């Protein structure tokens, strides 16, 4: 029951790979608010959509970690 | 090349002729016999066609069934009859007494008729 | 209309409302099998029939568990051995 | 070979004046009769039990 | 995103203007009220008909338009049919551009069109030639057959068996949303 | 009103985020003529000529008789044009 | 004005059912050939068959002890190889001999082959249903083995 | 007659009308199979949506429960006063973090439970 | 077959590059909507096209992973 | 028998890297469109050519992965 | 037993890296065109030259991978 644990630990890399990308998205939100404060909404919607995508990828990798951890 | 693409188009449209003949036959055999009358047609018209006709109305997610209820805001002098007024005066507040009674009755029934479970005895 | 939060209900509906015809058909088949069993019982049987049981193989030469009856070769003064 | 289907075969019905809401608005009187009669029956039975 | 501009002065103008009339020489060609029908000019009249007269005794409505030659050909035999069978039914003459809401009501898509009506939906039979194969006599024969059928069915079973259908609860609102005003429903 | 129109458009329209436009193999009249402008023209000239009529009475779906006649006329025209091209347009080179 | 004199509510029911059926025919006619036949006949039919079979018949998970006892399924299509754990639906009158023949495809089975459930050998002139009821109640996992001993 | 000229062109073969009866180029069983395949393959979206929904629903529960368990471990282990003084601020941070997660979940849930019609 | 579970983990590590890509895309989208907002209808469309590719690639990286987890 | 599987997993990772590159191209195109809207068609065509080349490389990797799963 | 397969997979990863490198090329292309279309043809030629070099290197890597596969 050691290979399952190692497989899950190896699958956990995409979490760190996704945190990069969430960082860039919210950095872009910040820069857009600094360049055009007249548009706060209509930037946060797109930010939340892309963040939702990356959250889905995080859910995928964590789910598969638990899968390989018990199967 | 010219030869070959020309003959390609030729038997392309040959296949088209065959398709058209079978299309005619399919229609006049099967579909003209199985066609609906039109009595049980869809009782509506698409919103685009209504919009082009100048007919579409968008409003009133709700409705008012009775004319007595429709003309209330236009009457201005008797929005409600006197009988209706005194009947409405009985519902100025919600009835916590009735809420309590109905809730206790429903809880009693749900607990002692519908949610009985076994218990051990020593 | 719909939404991501209604995926549970959408899946459940799509997969279960087509099964309702089959469920009703199963119920009807069960009632008919019960009717036929009760008509057979009224007509008469050598050995009894258990109504709410899956299968009833018992007869003159067969037990109530599908095996041959023991001590069934001869005849008995009190009639059937059961 | 052209369109074989009309537009209403594809397009969704009116959002606010739709088939079901018109239908149930038409059936409102019969349902009112039904449920009022049932409720009155139950109420009369309960009152005949509770008064004495 | 779909939109149509609201309208134009041309569209809202009179659809049926007058045109010049010739002298009595152009009329000389090789091929050379009415006391039995009713020309309809108003959706009020059309509704009165459909909701009272069509419940008393059946109606036959001819929907035409001026541009169509088939309408001109079909007019006279329609008048003869009216003179024949006005005792059993009422007969109406409708122009689609003058009264479009009557055309939307009857669900006519081509002109000319005969429409036999009883109870406003208990019997509605539309006769037309969407292809272009039939003739006026064929249309009138079909109309006579439909009128006979609806009369027979009204006599059938003690006057009943012809009750209105979906219009009992739809009020032709999906067909023409402007009936919400007639029903008095809000539009806010 | 604007919400009504936007909702209906988002639901029914052909878009990059389609709700109802899906599993399309036999199209309806409106979408068919919106995608195939060649056929709208042909189906419309035939209607005005076969029946002297206004565009306002343009049928939702045409008859198969009309469609078959159109295909026969297309045969005639393409035959003549193709044979003319075969003879003269290529002897040029 | 609700109701009309001389007419019955049953007549109105018949009217309504006629209307509904006519509307269904109209909507089925004016629909895509690609989708409607599937969605209206083939998915309902498959779902009906599956649900009826599961809710009515009774099935068993079959296993075999050794690979040498596996059947030959090379010729028959869609299953070239035996796999253990196959769900097998049977009738109440089925016997062990009939089950064995069904497994081995009406062909010559090996010698001294027998069926067991929870360690308990079945006779071959035994009803599978009652034998399971007796030996393995609600655990119908059957095993085919060679009884040389 | 008007349409006799066109309806004279519509005369078919026996094989033509058999082919039309069978509906060769108009049933398209390959199209039916493609539709069935696409329709069954589209069931993945429901699984994706339910996964997202459950994660957004349990996010506050996690922030309240598992980080709570961690704080409880630290409380059980710590004894002195300096560390406790410093840990009070961690607890307050956890309060604010919980409210942040609750706001995020509210946003995503109003997005996922909003219906046009 | 624990090496199956390892292979799967490795096959899921790719999400780290996928999400990064998606992030960069949406970041640029937000920047565009903060620079020339009146043409969102263009930018969002192009973004959707890009997602239609990236999504597909990620789905492959899942699918094959599961395949190596079963076969 | 999983040694082939690891190779397949690595190929999948390579595919993810390709996906990241594709996302970068899309991001650049969106930024370009925002800066110069009137020239979208040319930029879009150039992006399409790049996308096709990247897609070809990705397909090549997936193919080799399939081959390595069996041979 | 499958060391050659592992080597081929590693080569594939290198190919993915090359694709990522290409992405920057075509991003710069879609940006320099937005910034000066009148010299876009020249920019395209330079981008093509760079792309060709990158493709050449990738092809070389693939050839090496095949040789490694076949020992
Ligand atoms: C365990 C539950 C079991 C059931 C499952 C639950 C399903 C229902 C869920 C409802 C949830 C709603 C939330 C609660 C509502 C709160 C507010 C409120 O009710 O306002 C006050 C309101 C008072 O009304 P009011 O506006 O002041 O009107 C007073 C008038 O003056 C009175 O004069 P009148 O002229 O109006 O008429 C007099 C009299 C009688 O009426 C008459 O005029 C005479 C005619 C009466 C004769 C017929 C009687 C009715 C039918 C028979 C009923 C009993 C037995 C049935 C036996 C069957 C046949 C033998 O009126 C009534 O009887 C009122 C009818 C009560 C029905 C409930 C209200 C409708 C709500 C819709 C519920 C949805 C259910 C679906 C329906 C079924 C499918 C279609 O309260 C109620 O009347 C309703 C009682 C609520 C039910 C209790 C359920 C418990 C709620 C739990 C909430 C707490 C949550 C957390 C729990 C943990 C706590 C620690
Ligand atoms: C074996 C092979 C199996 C394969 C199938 C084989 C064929 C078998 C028969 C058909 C089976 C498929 C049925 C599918 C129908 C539903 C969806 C559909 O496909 O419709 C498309 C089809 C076309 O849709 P469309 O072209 O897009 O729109 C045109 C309109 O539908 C055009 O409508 P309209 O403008 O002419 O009229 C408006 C229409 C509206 O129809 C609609 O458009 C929407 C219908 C809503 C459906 C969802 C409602 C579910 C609501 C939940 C229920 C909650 C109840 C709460 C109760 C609490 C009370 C305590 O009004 C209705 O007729 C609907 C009545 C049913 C709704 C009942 C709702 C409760 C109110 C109760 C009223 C009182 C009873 C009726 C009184 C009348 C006098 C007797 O729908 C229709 O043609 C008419 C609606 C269908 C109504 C049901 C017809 C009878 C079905 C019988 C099912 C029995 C199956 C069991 C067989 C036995 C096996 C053992
Ligand atoms: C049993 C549990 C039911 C609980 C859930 C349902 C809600 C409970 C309330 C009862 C449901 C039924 C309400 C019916 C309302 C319709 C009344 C009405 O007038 O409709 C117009 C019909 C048609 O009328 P008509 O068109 O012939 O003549 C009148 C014309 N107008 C309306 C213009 C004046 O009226 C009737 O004739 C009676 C219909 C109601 C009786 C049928 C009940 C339907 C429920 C069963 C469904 C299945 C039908 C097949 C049954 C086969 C039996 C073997
Ligand atoms: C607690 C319970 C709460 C839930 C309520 C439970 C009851 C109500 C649940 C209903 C929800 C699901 C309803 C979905 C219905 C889907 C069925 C469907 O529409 O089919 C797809 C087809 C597909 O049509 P389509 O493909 O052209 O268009 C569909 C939609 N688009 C355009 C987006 C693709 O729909 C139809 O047109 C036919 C539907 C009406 C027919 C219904 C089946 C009965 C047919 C009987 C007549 C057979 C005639 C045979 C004659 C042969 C000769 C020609
Ligand atoms: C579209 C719908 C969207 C839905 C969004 C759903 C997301 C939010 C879900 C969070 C629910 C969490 C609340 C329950 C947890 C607390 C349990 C509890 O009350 O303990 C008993 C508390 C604590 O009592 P105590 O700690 O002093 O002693 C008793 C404690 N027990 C019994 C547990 C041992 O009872 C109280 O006295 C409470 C009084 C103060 C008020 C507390 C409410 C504020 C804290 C929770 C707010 C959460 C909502 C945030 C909304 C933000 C949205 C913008
Ligand atoms: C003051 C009078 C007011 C009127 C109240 C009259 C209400 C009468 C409704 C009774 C209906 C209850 O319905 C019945 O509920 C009980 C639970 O308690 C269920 O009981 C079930 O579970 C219990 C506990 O395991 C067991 O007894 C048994 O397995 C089974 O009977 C029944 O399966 C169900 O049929
Ligand atoms: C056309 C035929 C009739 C159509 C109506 C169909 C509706 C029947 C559904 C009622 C619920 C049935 O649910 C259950 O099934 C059958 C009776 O049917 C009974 O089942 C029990 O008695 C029946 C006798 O008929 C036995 O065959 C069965 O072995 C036993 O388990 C249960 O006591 C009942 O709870
Ligand atoms: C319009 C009316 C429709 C009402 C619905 C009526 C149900 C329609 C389906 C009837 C199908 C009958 O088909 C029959 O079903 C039963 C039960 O599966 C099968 O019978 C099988 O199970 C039963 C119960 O143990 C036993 O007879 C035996 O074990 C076995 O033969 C028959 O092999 C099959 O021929």
């Amino acid at each position: 029951a050691g290979v399952a644990s190692l497989s899950a630990a190896i699958a956990l890399m995409s979490v760190g790979g996704v945190a990069q990308g969430i960082g860039s998205l919210f950095a872009a939100l910040v820069s857009g608010t600094a360049r055009n404060p007249s548009i706060k909404e209509d930037l946060f919607t797109y930010t939340l959509i892309g963040m939702g995508f990356l959250e889905f990828l995080g859910i995928i990798c964590v789910l598969m970690s638990a899968v390989l951890l018990y199967s | 090349i010219q030869h070959w693409n020309k003959s390609y188009e030729k038997q392309v449209y040959s296949e088209s002729v065959a398709l058209n003949r079978t299309f005619q036959a399919r229609n006049q055999l099967v579909l003209d016999r199985l066609k609906p009358s039109g009595a049980y047609r869809l009782p509506a018209v698409d919103y685009k066609r209504q919009l082009s006709r100048g007919t579409l109305v968008e409003g009133a997610d709700f409705y008012l069934p009775t004319a007595q209820e429709q003309q209330r805001l236009a009457r201005h002098f008797e929005p409600y009859s006197e009988q209706e007024q005194e009947e409405r005066r009985k519902f100025r507040f919600q009835s916590i007494s009735v809420y309590l009674a109905v809730a206790l009755g429903a809880s009693f029934v749900h607990d002692y008729f519908y949610q009985r479970r076994p218990v051990a005895w020593c | 209309s719909t939404s991501p939060g209604l995926a549970f209900a959408n899946l459940t509906l799509l997969l279960d409302v087509p099964q309702l015809p089959a469920i009703w058909a199963v119920n009807a088949w069960r009632e008919l099998n019960g009717l036929f069993t009760e008509m057979k019982t009224l007509a008469g049987t050598s050995d009894l029939l258990y109504p709410s049981n899956r299968y009833n193989p018992q007869n003159e030469k067969t037990n109530r568990m599908g095996r041959p009856r023991k001590y069934n070769h001869g005849e008995w003064m009190f009639g059937n051995s059961y | 070979f052209g369109p074989t289907l009309p537009d209403h075969a594809y397009y969704g019905e009116h959002a606010t004046y739709n088939y079901f809401v018109l239908f149930i608005r038409g059936m409102r009187p019969y349902l009112e009769k039904i449920f009022g009669d049932c409720a009155s029956t139950i109420k009369n039975a309960a009152v005949a039990v509770y008064r004495p | 995103s779909f939109a149509i501009p609201p309208a134009n002065a041309a569209a809202l103008a009179d659809p049926l203007p007058a045109t010049p009339t010739p002298p009595p020489v152009f009329e000389a060609v090789s091929s050379a009220a009415l006391k039995n029908v009713e020309e309809v000019s108003t959706m009020e009249r059309y509704e009165a008909a459909v909701y009272e007269e069509s419940f008393k005794k059946p109606i036959v409505c001819l929907f035409f338009a001026r541009f169509s030659l088939q309408s001109k050909v079909l007019l006279q035999p329609f008048l003869d049919f009216a003179a024949s069978a006005s005792n059993n039914a009422t007969f109406f003459l409708i122009d689609c551009d003058r009264v479009p809401r009557a055309a939307y009501h009857a669900r006519v898509e081509n002109v000319p069109s005969l429409v036999v009506m009883k109870g406003d939906d208990a019997f509605r039979q539309t006769i037309t030639d969407s292809v272009g194969v039939k003739t006026a006599g064929d249309l009138i024969q079909e109309a006579r057959s439909a009128l006979d059928q609806v009369l027979r069915l009204d006599q059938q079973e003690g006057g009943t068996k012809l009750q209105p259908g979906v219009s009992s609860y739809t009020h032709h609102i999906g067909v023409d949303n402007l009936n919400v005003y007639r029903k008095g429903w809000p539009v806010a | 009103k604007q919400a009504w129109h936007s909702r209906m458009g988002k639901f029914n329209d052909r878009s990059d985020t389609p709700m109802l436009y899906a599993y399309m193999n036999e199209l309806p009249s409106w979408e068919y003529y919106d995608l195939h402008r060649s056929a709208f023209l042909e189906h419309m000239t035939y209607f005005l000529v076969r029946t002297g009529g206004d565009f306002r009475f343009f049928p939702e779906m045409p008859p198969w008789q009309w469609l078959a006649h159109m295909e026969n006329l297309r045969f005639k025209l393409l035959s003549v044009a193709q044979s003319r091209r075969s003879q003269l347009q290529l002897a040029n080179l | 004005p609700l109701g009309v004199k001389g007419r019955s509510v049953f007549a109105g029911m018949r009217s309504f059912i006629g209307q509904r059926l006519g509307r269904l025919y109209d909507s089925f006619y004016y629909s895509q050939s690609s989708t409607k036949y599937v969605m209206v006949f083939l998915f309902p039919a498959g779902i009906f068959y599956t649900r009826f079979r599961a809710d009515t018949k009774l099935g068993y998970h079959v296993f075999i002890n050794e690979e040498k006892l596996y059947p030959d399924y090379s010729q028959n299509y869609f299953d070239t190889k035996w796999t253990n754990g196959r769900k097998v639906y049977l009738d109440d009158e089925t016997t062990v001999e009939q089950l064995k023949a069904q497994i081995y495809g009406g062909k010559a089975a090996p010698e001294n082959v027998k069926v067991a459930c929870r360690g308990r050998v079945f006779e071959d002139a035994d009803n599978v249903a009652m034998a399971v009821r007796a030996f393995c109640k609600r655990d119908p996992r059957l095993l085919l083995f060679q009884d040389n001993l | 007659r008007p349409g006799q000229g066109s309806n004279a062109q519509f005369q078919t073969s026996l094989a033509d009308k058999t082919r039309g009866l069978l509906g060769v180029g108009f049933l398209r069983p390959t199209k039916m199979a493609s539709f069935a395949a696409t329709f069954l393959l589209n069931f993945r979206f429901y699984f994706m949506y339910m996964a997202r929904t459950t994660f957004q629903a349990v996010r506050p529960l996690l922030a309240f429960s598992v980080f709570g368990e961690v704080m409880k471990l630290v409380l059980a282990t710590m004894s002195s006063g300096l560390f406790s003084f410093l840990f009070s601020f961690v607890l307050a941070f956890e309060v604010f973090y919980f409210f942040l997660q609750c706001y995020i979940s509210y946003t995503f849930l109003t997005m996922f439970f909003t219906v046009l019609f």
